[PDB]
């Protein structure tokens, strides 16, 4: 009983409209988006095994019109396949339009559109950084808890053609076998520590040898050698993650063995950074499409 | 036409063709 095409059409119609018009779906349409996408998250693996070609995107943080630009330039679904690395809500002005369009595309193209969990897809975080206030202002508290129950079922990591490992944060000192990821039961909250936490919170640091304490107060940092030994132990070529703003939208680490993606340009009007999107073709040749305001 | 699974190698193009730019009016 979900009119998915009508939802998507109303979401896409505000393209090219100055100023930033809202798309106010109905409470029941958003609840349908949450419950139908939730079923698809649980029926698909928590550790997604994907095949090229696809485009991989970093943080959005409710910058909805930047999300529309990513689709305009990368190809609206299903002209292209997509994997998002989390942090869809908070800080931005239009988290609701952002997550609703993403959940809608997830339902419409369930095996060509994929969404991973970021550390902001967590009730104890997005209660504070904006999403809850947006849900309360434009809808009600009950809908926010409906989103939380949906977010608690998002997949955690993806591996593209057995060579590109993808997650929001980074590596974990408690990650020896990929089976440890596949064993995490959903739905679940994000714990304050451990493998699931580290996958959504940790960062690479060029100045640490091995594992170090993260300035965020949560999880750890890892160095260039941790990345090399991880790639060698699991026969991987590249680690693709987000979770950190980078001025050119993408940023390599440890001799192109890890890349950080950030897809929200001019991050909430506080940075003059670009937004990037990594295209990988069927031969796993990876390039970057960069989105930047003209100057 | 799905891509969800139930020997390739990562490569990068010549440095000239690594980035593709899209500029928009803010
Ligand atoms: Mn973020
Ligand atoms: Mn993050």
């Amino acid at each position: 009983s979900l009119n998915l095409d009508s939802i998507i059409g109303r979401l896409l119609e505000v393209q090219g409209s100055r100023p930033g018009k809202n798309v106010q779906l109905t409470e029941n349409e958003i609840r349908g988006l949450c419950l139908k996408s939730r079923e698809i998250f649980l029926s698909q693996p928590i550790l997604l095994e994907l095949e090229a070609p696809l485009k991989i995107c970093g943080d959005i943080h409710g910058q909805y019109y930047d999300l529309l630009r990513l689709f305009e330039y990368g190809g609206f679904p299903p002209e292209s396949n997509y994997l998002f690395l989390g942090d869809y809500v908070d800080r931005g002005k239009q988290s609701l339009e952002t997550i609703c369009l993403l959940l809608a595309y997830k339902i419409k193209y369930p095996e060509n559109f994929f969404l991973l969990r970021g550390n902001h897809e967590c009730a104890s975080i997005n209660r504070i950084y904006g999403f809850y206030d947006e849900c309360k202002r434009r809808y009600n508290i009950k809908l926010w808890k409906t989103f939380t129950d949906c977010f608690n079922c998002l997949p955690i990591a993806a591996i593209v053609d057995e060579k590109i490992f993808c997650c929001h944060g980074g590596l974990s000192p408690d990650l020896q076998s990929m089976e440890q990821i596949r064993r995490i039961m959903r739905p679940t909250d994000v714990p304050d520590q451990g493998l699931l936490c580290d996958l959504l919170w940790s960062d690479p640091d060029k100045d640490v040898q091995g594992w170090g304490e993260n300035d965020r107060g949560v999880s750890f940092t890892f160095g260039a050698e941790v990345v090399a030994k991880f790639l060698h132990k699991h026969d991987l070529d590249l680690i693709c993650r987000a979770h950190q703003v980078v001025e050119d939208g993408y940023e390599f680490f440890a001799k192109r063995q890890l890349v950080t993606l950030f897809s929200a340009p001019n991050y909430c009007g506080e940075f003059d950074n670009a937004g990037a999107m990594m295209s990988v073709d069927e031969t796993l040749m990876c390039s970057f499409q960069i989105l930047k305001p003209a100057d | 036409k799905g891509i969800l699974k139930n020997r390739k190698t990562v490569t990068w193009p010549e440095e000239g063709k690594l980035r593709e730019y899209f500029y928009f009016e803010l």
